């Protein structure tokens, strides 16, 4: 989906406008290539160029990278991260949890998606009291059950004013939040 | 020259009138803050001095 | 504290695409330039 | 660098300074700005950045490393206030000589 | 910075800490007090880490007969390297607060 | 560097230069 | 709107000496001329407003904050209050041989903050033009230079014209104050006809001053001198800290003694 999305954005002007506005990097299964790209992404963020990092939620980079001020200041999540439900690994795991531990298929599958999303997205806050933004591009996250499965600190900071924002509203609220965070405490 | 203060176009030296320097002396004489008395505090001076 | 009486300052202003943005109420380019004319005058007025 | 190529020839008694009105957070550069920052410190050029709707890393380090300040426009009053504040002469640093 | 934790007064290096840290410590203390396992969540890494170490160290100093050792596990070595430096910092504070060295050893594998 | 002074009264005059029954 | 503030150098030493000298012009007739100017200024336009201040060696006092005689109460009451307030200053005043320099900076300071207060109390529907007419007669003091310069730049910043109508002693800073603020300066040779100068030269406001012919301002000698000798010189050495004109290079400036280096 990432490549398809990037290819679609490359057929369109979207990918050119993005790269023109800020450098962009994309992660792959290769640890070395992603390490270099991530170092270049960070070095781009040190300089005036800045950089954009596109990655797969389940990718090794997401579980290994730590986000800090000016290094992943904002994290975008495109959709609820659901693994391919036809995979035999998922089938065996999910049916066993229902057969032995009695957890429903969609219950655990959503829990693992909610957990993995929060894991990849919540890493924006780590310490030193540095601000960060977490935008979820899916109305699914705004559903009553998904909200309850979301962690309490996210769930309580989340509110109806930012629960079902339009793309434009997200950019406007983000710009305001950035203005409000730039001053000292 | 018609306008001062200005740097010499030749000597590279600043030409200026004495009042222009005094215009900066408030930086050298920072004014002490006056103590606040928001309440009337029985001050008989109804008129502000 | 001690203060540097004489000072030489260069004002750097972006001429980039974002200056045309209506980020404030007026156009950012118009707003910044209008307020800079005031700041430039006040700069000499105080130094 | 264009400012430094000009301010480097200035006398030592005069406070050399730069005020940056930064608008677009993205800025192209031909070389590592950290060398230029180190050069600015050595050149004793006081640099202070004013960011509009942006809290940039390079501007943060540039200001605080050089001893200047980096501020961001909260609102029109904040912008007016920040420029009004910059009208004040810079307080002399312990590294500054008369 | 002495913290009036539920079980005991806990020495802490920073002069100021956020209210949630007190709750997290006094809540976690319940696991020690109840002699049983439990689960909890806290966003901040360093805060929950330093507060955890302070709590468990003070508890261990208070009840060394009850808890002989502390086993801590974290995601990766680069994180572990920072945590063990935070423990050293805490021990440096504790040694300064105590004014003398104590028979205590901690290491990362 | 705090502000320091030794003879400030001289500032009060600038370039300005320099019977009891009456 | 026009706001005219009149400042009278009511120094009892100089005016007393003139009285002892049997001078034709006297403070009473001077205050009376000021009264006529104040009345005629308000008499010129409904929106015209004014204030009057007198100065003494010790301090300065404001002279300004039915129709029994068949005339308007404002003019009549203005005359009475001014006379009563000046008499109070002259009667309630101490005698001191050590202090004789006339106060001016403090008078201008009160006037400027008064003008600023008026500039806020005035309705934004109308614009207010303010001018200060300084009627100096007695000697100035060097200590006043710093404080006088403060009010001079404040008046310039706040666009207040300082019009100087000198009687006897010509203060170099006063002739500078008007020039810096764009006000006029004149020294009357015929003190008894002071009121004619007021009505012809000082009565017209800036708008009227532009559309009218008046004698060009006297050349202002912006003297500069080193603080060590106070001698007039064309080249002086200032420092980026004390900003004081020294006579020659020194490793330490006597006002601060900062560690300058040879160069
Ligand atoms: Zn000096
Ligand atoms: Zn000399």
């Amino acid at each position: 989906y990432m490549e398809s999305t990037v290819a679609s954005w490359y057929e369109q002007g979207i990918l050119e406008n993005i790269q023109r506005n800020k450098l962009l990097f994309i992660e792959t299964q290769d640890g070395a290539e992603t390490s270099v790209a991530l170092e270049k992404y960070q070095e781009a963020c040190e300089n005036g160029r800045g950089a954009i990092l596109l990655s797969v939620a389940r990718g090794k980079v997401s579980e290994g990278i730590d986000f800090v001020h000016h290094y992943g200041r904002a994290v975008i999540m495109f959709g609820v991260p659901y693994v391919y439900t036809q995979s035999r690994i998922l089938k065996a795991r999910l049916e066993y949890l229902r057969d032995q531990f009695q957890i429903r298929e969609n219950d655990f599958l959503t829990f693992d998606a909610m957990r993995h999303a929060a894991q990849c997205v919540g890493r924006a806050i780590r310490g030193k009291t540095d601000y960060g933004l977490m935008v979820f591009a899916d109305k699914r996250f705004a559903r009553g059950d998904k909200r309850g499965k979301l962690p309490r600190w996210i769930q309580e900071h989340l509110t109806d004013a930012n629960l079902n924002l339009t793309v434009d509203e997200g950019v406007q609220v983000a710009k305001y939040f950035l203005r409000q965070m730039a001053q000292p405490f | 020259y018609c306008e001062l203060p200005v740097e010499c176009k030749i000597c590279g030296l600043t030409l200026v009138s004495a009042p222009h320097l005094a215009r900066s002396y408030h930086h050298l004489f920072p004014l002490d803050a006056f103590q606040e008395i928001p309440l009337e505090e029985y001050n008989g001076e109804r008129f502000c001095y | 504290v001690r203060l540097g009486m004489m000072r030489h300052l260069y004002v750097v202003v972006d001429g980039s695409r974002t200056m045309e943005d209506q980020d404030l109420k007026p156009n950012r380019l118009t707003c910044t330039l209008k307020l800079l004319e005031y700041f430039v005058e006040e700069y000499f007025d105080q130094n | 660098s264009i400012a430094m190529q000009t301010l480097k020839h200035m006398p030592g008694h005069t406070s050399r300074e730069v005020l940056i009105i930064f608008s677009s957070l993205t800025t192209c550069d031909p070389s590592n700005i950290y060398d230029l920052i180190k050069t600015l410190k050595a050149a004793k050029i006081r640099v202070s950045v004013i960011g509009l709707s942006a809290e940039v890393r390079v501007c943060t380090v540039l200001a605080r490393e050089t001893g200047g300040t980096y501020h961001v426009i909260l609102d029109e009053s904040h912008y007016k206030e920040l420029l009004t504040h910059h009208v004040s002469p810079p307080p002399a640093s312990s590294s500054s000589e008369c | 910075m002495k913290l009036n934790v539920d079980g005991l007064l806990v020495y802490f290096p920073y002069d100021y800490i956020y209210p949630e840290q007190f709750s997290y410590m006094r809540e976690l203390k319940r696991t020690l007090d109840a002699k049983g396992h439990g689960v909890l969540e806290m966003p901040s890494g360093t805060g929950k880490t330093v507060s955890l170490l302070a709590l468990i160290m003070a508890y261990q100093r208070a009840y060394p007969l009850e808890v002989t050792k502390l086993i801590y596990c974290s995601r990766t070595v680069p994180e572990i390297e920072k945590v063990i430096e935070e423990l050293r910092k805490l021990l440096n504070f504790y040694e300064k607060q105590e004014g003398e060295k104590l028979p205590f050893l901690g290491l990362a594998l | 560097i705090a502000l320091n002074l030794k003879k400030s009264d001289r500032y009060y005059h600038g370039p300005t230069p320099i019977t009891s029954q009456d | 709107l026009n706001l005219l503030v009149i400042v009278v150098d009511a120094n009892p030493i100089w005016w007393g000496k003139q009285a002892l000298k049997e001078s034709q012009f006297t403070l009473s007739k001077c205050i009376d001329a000021v009264m006529v100017l104040g009345n005629s200024h308000l008499f010129m336009n409904r929106s015209n407003k004014l204030a009057v201040i007198a100065s003494h060696i010790q301090e300065s006092r404001f002279l300004y904050p039915g129709s029994k005689d068949g005339k308007y109460e404002l003019l009549t009451s203005a005359n009475e209050v001014i006379v009563e307030e000046i008499k109070d200053l002259m009667t309630k005043s101490d005698i001191k041989g050590q202090h004789t320099e006339t106060l001016l900076a403090g008078s201008l300071a009160k006037a400027l903050c008064y003008i600023h207060r008026m500039n806020k109390e005035v309705k934004d529907n109308q614009e207010m033009k303010s001018r200060i007419l300084v009627i100096k007669a007695a000697e100035d003091s060097a200590l006043q230079y710093m404080n006088f310069m403060n009010v001079i730049f404040a008046a310039q910043k706040q666009n207040i014209l300082i019009d100087a109508c000198v009687l006897d002693s010509d203060s170099g800073l006063l002739q500078q104050a008007c020039d810096i603020t764009g006000g006029l300066y004149l020294k009357v040779p015929q003190m008894p006809s002071l009121l004619q100068y007021l009505l012809w030269v000082f009565l017209p406001d800036q708008d009227q001053r532009s559309q009218l012919i008046l004698p060009p301002p006297v050349h202002v000698d912006y003297r500069a001198a080193c603080f060590c000798h106070r001698n007039l010189i064309e080249i002086g050495y200032v420092c980026s800290v004390c900003l004081s004109i020294f006579c020659n290079f020194s490793p330490i400036c006597t006002t601060c003694e900062t560690a300058f280096k040879i160069s």
